[PDB]
């Protein structure tokens, strides 16, 4: 789905993206991603033959810290991005009332059907 | 690490730390006889660093601890038993003539390492040339068959073809029954097993095939065996040569950086070593590799890099 | 009685979820049925916000007095 | 359910974490623990089934197969040593772990919402056991066996992808509560018709059905015991499971084009009992055994009667349990002789004299123990069947007797008749494999007592 | 090519007959066109004249293939007399298939050949005759 | 005579084998350049006038 | 002249008894094999297996099974107190259907 | 020490390490920020 | 060479391939494909053999004359309907060498013939520096004149380049074809995609960069070029092998992994529309060019197959190879099932 | 006296984890509480719920 | 050892397809095969429409 | 359509597929690379002073300057393929078999 | 893509190149002037589809 008022370049975080509600601390896509980066720098130490679990604590805190923080800001455009195209579909149904007629909800006391049986 | 493209660019050059001291001299001679007397010799006289003969556990000596690892992993050479029956059907001349093939490019390594590191010079002996000089001469004994020196040859189109030659080589000539009369003063009797006639093709071979392919490059300088301590005279004629041939007047900044940072990584060395055609003296079965390198973790020093291993140090693995 | 008491849950719990994530998924899928006829429909006509490739911004486009009387 | 997924992701670093000679109690300990702890899983009642979260719903049709798969995992795990004992730490432990992966994603498998994540839950389940056999296979073909298995699972399972998409796209959303109140009849079309025999032929390849059985034998002759147990249980049952859940929607054109399927299952099955009749290389003959009893399982689901589903849970949580408990017994004649083959071990009623009590209770179990399950099973499927057509009757009972004549026969060839007196290497009857058996075989006759639980949620 | 196959679909099945052998050999000589274009400029045959004579081959088979599946087609429309089955041009790419065995003198590779080929008619007649748009839409 | 042979000849032999010869086929193009350049001749011109794009 | 190889005679066989007479089914240590047969005998058996069989033995019905017969009991009584037979038919309303005609 | 006279590092630096874990604490104050200051702006909207 | 040259010439790739993305002219864009030429050549031909030096004319030769036909489809727009913007354009027949010029800057099935001899015969950093950024180049050019395409073209190469790349391979050893047959597969699925929805084909292009980056920095390990150093390298290392056989098994696209999640969501928005036939035969491809991936797993990483010693010598050194950035791209190129919501950050 | 073995307390701890987890996904799902149209009554007897 | 590798797995070498084999094949593959097919389209054919017509014998036929 | 645009154009398609077969030597087709890089430079230079396209003139003088660079880089290396052989033959470069 | 640099910083560095109708150095028109203005004021803010429309 095409821009959409690229006006307005390509602006990583917009304006109305602090129109919206955040994600807050211990939801689990962060905790997914945090738990990525202790996976990351545990790799990352078993790559060289230094040891495992150990003497690399300095690079599993930053690789967790970084990761979180990439993953929050990732996190705020996703649902900007989910928030718009909401926006745009409803003020779609609201520029073109005519085009969706409500379907003939009947009840089932007067809808026939086939019925098809197996023995 | 004061290396890489950054440490290039900052740090001054790899060519001001030159010359006349920083060269690369290599006494050539037969077995038992053109040894360490004469390299160690030069080394005292001229000022200018020294290696040994590549020693078959010369990589345990080299790194990790001073102290060698058993045969069972540095193996499975066995020079003793390769002088006792040079014609096995468990195989033993192309392991250990494969193993000290890998030795040599080790010492040959260090010495450019050390030669390009600020200097200043090594004395080599026994070097990659006299290397395939043996393998000539072995199979000219009818010890090995043709395809695997085929497959040494090889080895030496890939791994020869690469680096640059020492500056010059210090010849001895000493002749059949002077080096049995010097066998017989070292008198080791599994040394003593040895032939006479392997000896002389090695003198044949190692006189009609290294010599002409120096062609000036790698200027010999050809001695007697009383020719030899006579260290002034040696140090005479080194001073009477003018290193005119060979590349090391076309290098000139570049490609001692390259040999510089390709020396160092020293596996990226070692990667075209396995070529490999599968040699059946050579490879080994799964399971006695398995087993192998389990016992090679088994031990204290070589147990995943020893500068973060604990047990021995080094007090800091970050609390 | 004590199973029932320390262990499982309510019929009215479970029954009360049930109803509220038929709710859920109900909404969900008249939404996304009505996001693929918003999408086939805008394509066909035009009239939305969403395929719109850019054309000509017209900052460039000036009146001004040419050269030529005929322009 | 969510609380019996996540212990599993907390049972994995525990492998890792524990040291040398205290990873082996730690696993087994942890996974009997959460075997009690989903054994705690049963308040399904009356009118639907135990449904909690967008996340998890469970049947009465997954509640038996859930608690199976986790009842199964720490007899394997245990199962599995005096193979890997002189192997490595490291190894051992990625052996493990792998395995408590695979129960993760059986779990994940089995409490799906919508049928995609079944689907990627299903191919998740397809891929680690691949590097199980391969890793451990024993024999000069896992390289075979494994390639066979990754692309008869695939190209049979690929379509299958892009049926639930039309059908996410065609109707809403894929989950089976609105799918169960929103399915339509979707009459005899052409194209109808591709759909159906593409999301059931996947299925046909997970059970698998008689055309294309044939990776399965080379997948139980040349696997280890884990995963030959985990394959046949846990992943043949979960096709049955994956094709009960589908065939729900689809119905109107099943009587069109439901009769070939049929064909194909029931004389497969009698060709299937006859050419296990005759074959060698005793640990085959449990795998024919298992095309034979899923040859059933697939007459049951597609013939369409509440008999005939209850049935068909029956003869899968039977047949599950007793194939596992018989290729351990397999097991346990390859770790006495290193031979796989069926005339060489033979006597073994002097020597091992309650072994000789399992085999016969095995044999039985094979045999239609007449208030086990497996009878219980076998027996509401002739009665559909033969609700669904008076002749068929005939393929059914000489199924039985056949039946009836390898399992006796695997008995006879084995344990019976005369020890060879130069193979002098047996150890005598350890406590792991008699453990073992006891593992096995009370829950068997538990579920006999009262099996109101195991019949399915047409109970 | 596109409007060839166009006076194939045009042709009604329907029994207008040998004029579709007629399009189903142009078919088959075009597709035996492209591929001998191929054979000839991906391999240099050396020579020329050794070119010409696997090209004259190819269109041979391609074309017999055409119109022999042409000829059952139209057998299958007017013996039989079911118009619009899977069936009749199931056994119709059978039979090109068995052709192109016997065409390449090999017997089990051309049972293969009439069992993809009749299943690749199959598709095409079934799909054609319910309606499955082909290579796109290309609406959303 | 069912089973084992002739199902393993059914359906793994013939897509092997067909795989294993269009393998065989296509990728063994000895190193030319001319031969690649026709065969862009020959794609330009048969996307042109044989079935074209453009019309 | 040739052999290919260079490992053990492999493999080695290697019987698990005659270094412990006393020991169960896995391996040369001899503790910690007491150590598994007590866990898996206590913690598969003594407190799985019988308290897994006590907790199927009765637990609250499935399908509503003894309220069901409750429930039948009340309704037939209704309905024969009630002088109409049980199990009227039609179990929809037919007076509360709109039937599409010919 | 126990080496053939080449120790290459294992010896700890004190600048690399010091300058991680200080950018790392300045990266978690940074975001602590960031997230602090768009709850307040959520709360001033709404 | 130098390390200042080799900044210069790599600031200089950056430098074209960033003015192909950022211009809103056709000149510009030409120019960017022609500096990302002459920028790329002396990445080859970085060490000096004679395969480099054939690599790079066939290279040049093809690369050459793709960048001609743009500018003959290019002129021929402006012939039409006369603006140098970077839209729809006004041509059948200029798109139609429009894209068979960007065919043959990127490589389909028609125009591979030049991938796997010019990515055999050079260095891994250049083949690694060529699949990623002229992959990267002209998807953004695509992505610009999408709507102006005649489907059968994009179609027409897009499975004739699936299928080629998977049947070429079956017979190969050598792990640059190996790779470069993948690559045309993978560009295949990505070009099969942009008439539809380009979200798609972008986010396929990020996972398949970030899955060639992990490939190449795990052959750039140690020096490795057919299969048997792999088994060497198995008996070196023990973790190589599992972090080769896991980003193998992402490339061949299995769903509890990350590399399944291109093919599946291209399968979806594929088939919102009335495209069945298609998807299954894309995806039975899909099934076969996991065979070569399947076999170099079946050699290297589960087997074990016998290694010769000097590995014992190879025991005493560590590995003191650079990694550009390995374990973060793996484990974020592998674990990435549950983040496919992150659709949407393309917008 | 915890650290004599600090590995078997592990996963309790999962599953204790996991039902409050489950308890607080039930709690995020508290809809429809007394506006179903079979198990209704009001706020009663005690305090103001029908499940918790 | 040698009996049993040549029963179970050297078989599919060697293999020629003739056409007594072949036809033998198709013969004892599909020969009962489409026997017991045409006995179900038989037995079905009649039941259903006896059923269409409603005389069955289900006077009470419960347990289908 | 301006009729020298028709064989001019037609040109441009000789000289493309001269560009493509070729039987001996690589000099002649570089040299028909720049034949065809003259058909767009003319072509273009035709159309923007036929259209009064007085603002952005510079399209062909930047597209030969560029080209020509192209042509330089050719010409390097076919010198280097010429230097490690004796010739520049289309033959002797089947090397790298495939 | 289509990165705006371009119009992030808002420098006119190629909209100058780009049609006929821009700012010619002496102020002399194209042979089609009129047109270009008429189109694109008659394709401003439209939709690239009902621009064909
Ligand atoms: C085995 C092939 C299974 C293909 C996937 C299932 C499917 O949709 O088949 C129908 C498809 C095509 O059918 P279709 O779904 O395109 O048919 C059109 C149906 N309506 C009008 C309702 C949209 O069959 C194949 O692709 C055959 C191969
Ligand atoms: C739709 C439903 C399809 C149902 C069947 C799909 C799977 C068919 C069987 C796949 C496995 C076949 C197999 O394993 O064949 C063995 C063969 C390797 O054996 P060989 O050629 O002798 O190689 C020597 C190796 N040292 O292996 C091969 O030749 C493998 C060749 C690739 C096969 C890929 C799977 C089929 C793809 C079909 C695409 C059309």
């Amino acid at each position: 789905m095409t821009g959409r008022q690229a006006r307005a370049p390509l602006q990583f975080l917009p304006d109305e993206a602090r129109s919206l509600p955040p994600p807050k601390l211990t939801d689990p896509r962060l905790a997914y991603i945090g738990f990525l980066g202790y996976c990351s720098g545990l790799i990352d130490n078993a790559i060289r033959r230094r040891p495992v679990l150990s003497a690399g604590l300095h690079r599993q805190f930053l690789y967790i810290t970084s990761f979180v923080f990439v993953g929050y800001y990732l996190l705020k455009r996703q649902d900007y991005m989910y928030a718009v195209r909401d926006h745009d579909m409803f003020s779609y149904i609201k520029s073109h009332p005519e085009d969706f007629p409500e379907k003939d909800k009947k009840t089932y006391r007067e809808v026939f059907e086939e019925f098809h049986p197996v023995r | 690490l004061q290396y890489g493209p950054l440490a290039y660019i900052l740090g001054e050059k790899t060519t001001k730390k030159m010359t006349e001291n920083s060269k690369l001299i290599t006494v050539d001679g037969n077995i038992c006889s053109g040894k360490s007397k004469l390299a160690k010799e030069v080394a005292e006289k001229l000022g200018l660093k020294h290696f040994p003969e590549a020693g078959i556990h010369y990589a345990d000596s080299t790194t990790g601890d001073g102290k060698p690892l058993p045969v069972r992993f540095s193996g499975n050479c066995s020079l003793e038993k390769f002088y006792d029956d040079p014609k096995s059907n468990d195989g033993n001349s192309y392991r250990l003539q494969a193993w000290l093939y890998a030795s040599r490019l080790l010492q040959y390594a260090d010495a450019l390492e050390h030669l390009l590191s600020t200097g200043q010079g090594v004395v080599l002996e026994r070097s990659i040339y006299s290397d395939f000089v043996f393998l000539e001469a072995m199979y000219r004994q009818g010890f090995i068959r043709k395809q695997c020196v085929d497959h040494y040859n090889q080895v030496k189109k890939v791994t020869v073809c690469e680096y640059l030659p020492p500056h010059v080589v210090i010849y001895v000539d000493v002749p059949v029954s002077e080096v049995q009369s010097r066998i017989q003063k070292k008198g080791n009797p599994h040394e003593m097993k040895i032939t006479s006639a392997y000896l002389q093709d090695i003198e044949n071979v190692y006189k009609g095939t290294f010599l002409p392919e120096m062609s000036e490059k790698c200027e010999v300088l050809q001695y007697s065996a009383w020719e030899a301590e006579d260290a002034e005279k040696v140090v005479e004629d080194i001073q009477y040569l003018k290193y005119d041939k060979g590349p090391w007047l076309d290098q000139d900044d570049r490609k001692l950086h390259n040999l510089r940072m390709l020396v160092q990584d020293k596996l990226e060395v070692l990667n075209y070593t396995s070529i490999p055609v599968f040699l059946p003296e050579v490879t080994i079965g799964a399971h006695q590799s398995d087993r192998v390198f389990q016992e090679f973790t088994e031990l204290p020093g070589r147990k995943y890099r020893a500068g973060y291993n604990e047990d021995v140090g080094d007090k800091w693995i970050w609390l | 009685r004590w199973i029932a008491r320390t262990f499982f849950d309510a019929p009215e719990k479970n029954y009360e979820r049930t109803m509220a994530i038929l709710q859920i998924e109900s909404e969900k899928a008249e939404l996304r049925l009505k996001e693929l006829e918003v999408r086939r429909l805008m394509r066909a006509k035009g009239d939305g916000p969403w395929f719109q490739y850019p054309t000509i911004d017209k900052a460039l486009i000036d009146h001004s007095p040419k050269a030529t009387p005929d322009n | 359910m969510l609380k019996y997924i996540i212990p599993t992701m907390m049972l994995m670093p525990l492998t890792w974490l524990s040291k040398n000679s205290m990873i082996w109690i730690n696993t087994t300990l942890h996974s009997l623990l959460i075997s009690l702890t989903s054994l705690l899983l049963l308040n399904q009642f009356g009118d639907n089934s135990l449904n909690f979260s967008l996340t998890f719903f469970s049947d009465s049709l997954s509640t038996p197969l859930l608690i199976l798969t986790m009842w199964l995992l720490p007899l394997m795990l245990m199962a599995s040593q005096h193979h890997l004992s002189k192997e490595n730490l490291a190894r051992k432990k990625l052996f493990i772990s792998m395995l408590i992966l695979l129960q993760l994603f059986l779990i994940m498998t089995f409490t799906a919402t919508e049928l995609i994540f079944f689907y990627i839950m299903f191919e998740a389940t397809l891929v680690p056991t691949l590097i199980i056999i391969t890793r451990w296979g024993n024999q000069t073909e896992r390289l075979n066996a494994g390639l066979y298995f990754l692309f008869y699972t695939l190209a049979g399972s690929l379509p299958l992808l892009v049926a639930l998409i039309y059908i996410q796209n065609t109707m809403g959303s894929l989950n089976f509560l609105i799918l169960q109140y929103w399915v339509q009849p979707m009459p005899n079309s052409w194209s109808n018709t591709f759909m159906w025999l593409a999301c059931m032929m996947a299925f046909m390849v997970k059970m698998p059905l008689y055309g294309l059985h044939l990776w399965l034998p080379k997948a139980h002759v040349e696997a280890p015991i884990a995963g030959s147990m985990v394959l046949a249980a846990i992943l043949l049952k979960l096709g049955g499971y994956g094709m009960m859940r589908i065939t729900l929607l689809l119905n109107p054109i099943t009587d069109f084009m439901a009769y070939p399927f049929i064909m194909l299952s029931l004389w497969g099955m009698i060709m299937t009992s006859s050419i296990c009749l005759r074959q060698t290389d005793l640990k085959s003959l449990i795998a024919y055994s298992s095309v034979s009893h899923m040859a059933l399982v697939i007459v049951a689901i597609l013939i369409q009667t509440p008999w005939s589903y209850m049935g068909a849970t029956a003869l899968m949580i039977a047949h599950g349990l007793t194939s596992s408990m018989l290729f351990c017994l397999a097991n346990s004649n390859y770790e006495r002789v290193h031979s796989r083959t069926m005339i060489l071990a033979r006597g073994l009623q002097t020597l091992l004299p309650l072994m000789a009590a399992w085999w016969l209770l095995a044999s039985l179990t094979n045999l239609a123990l007449p208030p086990s399950i497996n009878l219980i099973g076998e027996l509401f499927v002739v009665m559909s069947t033969f609700s669904w057509s008076n002749i068929t009757i005939i393929l059914m009972g000489l199924n039985m007797v056949i039946t009836a004549l390898y399992s006796l026969y695997m008995l006879i060839t084995t344990q019976r008749g005369k020890h060879t007196h130069h193979i002098n290497n047996i150890l005598p009857s350890f406590t792991r494999e008699n453990a073992l058996m006891s593992l096995h075989m009370l829950p068997l006759l538990l579920l006999s007592l009262n099996p109101k639980i195991i019949l399915g949620p047409l109970y | 090519a596109k409007t060839l196959l166009h006076q194939y679909w045009d042709i009604p099945e329907g029994t207008e007959c040998h004029r579709k052998t007629y399009a189903a050999t142009s078919i088959g000589g075009a597709s035996g066109l492209v591929v001998s274009a191929y054979s000839v400029a991906l391999k240099t045959p050396t020579s020329f004249l050794e070119g010409v004579a696997r090209t004259g081959r190819y269109t041979f088979t391609a074309a017999a293939i055409g119109a022999i599946f042409g000829l059952t087609s139209c057998i299958s429309a007017q013996v039989r007399e079911k118009p619009d089955d899977p069936l009749n041009y199931l056994i119709g790419g059978c039979a090109g298939g068995l052709t192109l065995g016997a065409r390449t003198r090999s017997y089990g590779i051309g049972a293969a050949a009439c069992a993809y080929m009749g299943l690749t008619a199959a598709l095409v007649k079934m799909g054609q005759l319910e309606g499955w748009k082909v290579f796109a839409e290309p609406k959303v | 005579l069912l089973d084992l042979i002739w199902l393993e000849t059914i359906l793994p032999k013939t897509i092997s084998l067909a795989q294993m010869k269009m393998s065989t086929t296509i990728t063994s193009q000895k190193g030319l350049i001319k031969l690649y350049f026709l065969s862009f001749l020959i794609t330009i011109l048969i996307s042109t006038t044989l079935l074209n794009f453009h019309e | 002249p040739t052999l290919r190889w260079q490992e053990d005679p492999e493999p080695e066989d290697e019987n698990l008894y005659e270094k412990n007479p006393d020991s169960h089914g896995y391996d040369k240590d001899p503790a910690v094999d007491v150590w598994n047969m007590r866990v898996v005998f206590f913690f598969g058996f003594s407190i799985v297996l019988v308290l897994g069989s006590t907790f199927v033995a009765y637990l609250p019905d499935y399908r509503m099974q003894e309220w069901a017969r409750r429930e039948a009991e009340r309704l037939v009584k209704y309905r024969e107190a009630h002088g109409l037979p049980l199990m009227e038919s039609n179990c929809f309303d037919p007076s509360k259907i709109q039937l599409p005609e010919d | 020490k126990f080496y053939i006279q080449e120790p290459p590092h294992g010896s700890p630096n004190w600048l690399k390490v010091g300058l991680t874990l200080g950018t790392s604490a300045f990266l978690w104050i940074y975001l602590i920020k960031q997230h602090n200051e768009d709850v307040l702006e959520y709360k001033r909207r709404n | 060479m130098n390390p200042i040259i080799l900044i210069i010439i790599l600031m200089t790739v950056m430098l074209g391939t960033i003015i192909v993305m950022i211009s809103t002219h056709w000149l510009l864009i030409w120019i960017g494909f022609e500096m990302n030429m002459l920028a790329i050549i002396p990445i080859m031909m970085k060490k000096h053999n004679p395969r480099a030096t054939e690599a790079s004319t066939k290279y040049f030769l093809t690369q050459s004359t793709a960048s001609m036909l743009l500018m003959m489809a290019i002129i021929i727009n402006l012939m039409f309907s006369g603006q140098w913007t970077v839209m729809k354009l006004f041509n059948p027949m200029a798109s139609m060498l429009m894209t068979m010029a960007l065919a043959m800057k990127l490589g389909m099935a028609p125009f591979h013939f030049w991938v796997p001899e010019v990515t055999q015969g050079i260095p891994l950093s250049s083949g690694l520096i060529l699949l990623t950024w002229q992959k990267l180049a002209p998807m953004s050019v695509l992505y610009q004149i999408l709507p102006s395409i005649n489907l059968d073209l994009i179609l027409t190469l897009s499975i004739l380049s699936i299928t080629i790349g998977g049947w070429g391979g079956l017979n190969q050893t050598q792990l640059r074809k190996i790779m470069a047959y993948s690559s045309i597969a993978h560009m295949g699925w990505m070009t099969a995609v942009l008439l539809y929805n380009p979200t798609m084909t972008l986010l396929n292009l990020i996972i398949y960069i970030i899955m060639t980056s992990t490939m190449f920095t795990l052959f750039m390990a140690n020096s490795t070029t057919t299969t048997l150093s792999l088994s060497h390298t198995w008996n070196k290392a023990p973790i190589m092998t599992i972090l080769v056989l896991i980003t193998l098994l992402s490339m061949g696209g299995l769903p509890p992994l990350s590399g399944f999640m291109p093919k599946w969501m291209i399968i979806q928005e594929m088939t919102k529309n009335d495209s069945i036939i298609l998807p299954t035969l894309m995806a039975i491809t899909a099934l076969l060019n996991l065979y070569f991936y399947m076999r170099l797993t079946y050699s290297t990483a589960l087997t074990m197959f016998p290694s010769t010693n000097n590995m014992k010598m190879k025991w005493q050194f560590p590995t003191t190879k650079r990694m550009t950035l390995l374990p973060t791209m793996t484990v974020l190129s592998t674990m990435l099932l549950p983040l496919t919501p992150i659709l949407s950050i393309l917008e | 006296v915890v650290r004599d073995h600090w590995i078997h307390v592990l996963v309790p701890v999962g599953f204790v984890f996991g039902y409050y987890l489950d308890r607080k996904n039930d709690e995020k799902l508290a809809a429809f509480r007394n506006k179903s149209l079979l198990y209704k009554r009001e706020l009663k007897p005690n305090e103001e719920v029908t499940w918790k | 050892i040698r009996w049993t590798c040549a029963r179970s797995a050297n078989v599919y070498p060697n293999f020629r397809p003739n056409t007594k084999t072949s036809l033998l094949g198709a013969l004892f593959g599909i020969g009962p095969l489409i026997f017991w097919y045409y006995v179900f389209k038989t037995d079905r054919d009649r039941k259903e429409k006896l059923i269409q017509e409603g005389k069955l014998d289900r006077t009470f036929n419960i347990s289908y | 359509m301006s009729l020298v645009y028709m064989n001019i154009m037609m040109a441009f398609t000789v000289s493309l597929t001269g560009l493509l077969m070729y039987r001996s030597h690589l000099m002649s087709s570089l040299l028909c690379l720049e034949g065809m890089m003259l058909s767009l430079f003319i072509l273009a230079t035709l159309m923007i002073l036929n259209s009064h396209f007085t603002l952005a003139s510079m399209m062909p003088i930047i597209l030969l300057v560029f080209a020509a660079c192209e042509a330089a880089l050719g010409l390097s290396l076919l010198v280097m393929v010429s230097n490690t052989y004796g010739t520049d033959y289309v033959q002797n470069l089947n090397l790298l078999q495939c | 893509p289509f990165f705006d640099v371009q119009k992030k910083l808002g420098v006119d560095l190629d909209h100058w190149m780009t049609i006929q109708s821009a700012e010619q150095p002496h102020r002399i028109p194209a042979r089609c002037h009129a047109f270009e203005k008429e189109w694109i004021e008659c394709a401003h803010g439209i939709g690239s589809i009902r621009a064909e429309k």
